[PDB]
């Protein structure tokens, strides 16, 4: 909850 | 090359806020 | 990093952080040294103390960073690592002797106002710089203390580099020429040290020759942070160049 979300084109 | 010279200091010749602590340490 | 203050936008900009894939976590600090090469210690990746063995696709480099936790959009830059070289040498066992490491990145990172590589240090600007005295400066998204917490954003903290005598007496660990340690004495007043979650990241000086950063260290260990009569440990960066560039110049 901590760190926000990686976009997802790496991740 | 160009390392260890920021865009947003050394490149615009704008100094860091401590900086200048560092330099006054190397006697 | 406890008792420092937030970063300047772009004062580090070879600042790299060193993140866990899942479970989505801060790692260790690191720094970038051209754009497909990041410098980081050893221990971030390999400690089988604490069954801690990281290949490749466990982690992720993100780049340009300045908050902690947010995606930073359109500035920060996303890498995946291609190989990992850790030092033959590289001493988990016993003190974290040569602790240091180095990443291939799969692709190039594009240098921008917040992406640019830190120099590393040759033999004369070692010898002139690196005196007890001389101070550095760490930067890491690590611990604010030993029990706030965490920071929001990228810390900052210039530190004295401290006699090699003073340093082997602060500690029960055997100490090697392969590490120096820093900052301030018990009688200085001035506080400041690195602290967990900043190991990898840089201690870096600016030369007054060339008026051009250089690091001259990696955040290895310390017993607790900023602990008074304790100093931080790093890795004496310029000691192992001959590794560095013998790995760069192979692979
Ligand atoms: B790092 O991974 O983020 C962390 C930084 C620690 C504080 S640095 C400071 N105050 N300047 N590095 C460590 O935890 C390292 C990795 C393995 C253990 N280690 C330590 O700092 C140890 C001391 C030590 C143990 C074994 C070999 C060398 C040194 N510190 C403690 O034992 C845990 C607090």
């Amino acid at each position: 909850g901590d760190f926000e979300e990686i976009p997802e084109e790496y991740l | 090359a160009d390392c260890g010279l920021r865009p947003l200091f050394e490149k615009k010749s704008l100094e860091d806020k401590t900086e200048r602590e560092l330099l006054e340490s190397y006697i | 990093i406890v008792e420092g203050s937030d970063a300047e936008i772009g004062m580090s900009p070879w600042q790299v952080m060193l993140f866990r894939k899942s479970p989505q976590e801060l790692l260790c600090g690191a720094s970038l040294i051209s754009d497909r090469w990041v410098l980081t210690a050893a221990h971030c990746l390999l400690y089988p103390p604490w069954d801690k063995n990281f290949t490749e696709n466990d982690l992720l480099v993100r780049i340009g960073k300045h908050s902690r936790t947010r995606y930073e959009r359109n500035i920060e830059k996303i890498s995946m690592l291609e190989k990992i070289y850790i030092h033959p040498r590289y001493n988990w066992r016993e003190n974290l002797d040569r602790d240091i490491a180095l990443m291939k990145l799969k692709k190039p990172v594009a240098f921008s106002d917040y992406i640019h590589p830190v120099c590393l240090p040759d033999r004369e600007t070692a010898a002139s710089l690196l005196q007890a005295g001389y101070k550095g400066r760490v930067t890491g998204w690590g611990n604010l203390k030993e029990t706030k917490g965490q920071p929001s954003v990228l810390q900052v903290v210039n530190l004295p580099i401290v006699e090699r005598p003073v340093c082997k007496d602060s500690t029960r660990i055997r100490i090697t020429d392969n590490m120096f340690c820093a900052g301030y004495k018990p009688d200085e007043g001035k506080r400041g040290d690195a602290c967990e979650g900043d190991s990898g990241g840089p201690f870096v000086m600016k030369s007054p020759f060339n008026n051009r950063w250089y690091q001259m260290g990696i955040v290895s260990w310390g017993e607790g942070c900023d602990r008074d009569g304790k100093y931080g440990f790093y890795t004496h960066v310029f000691r192992l160049k001959k590794w560095i560039q013998k790995v760069i110049d192979q692979f």
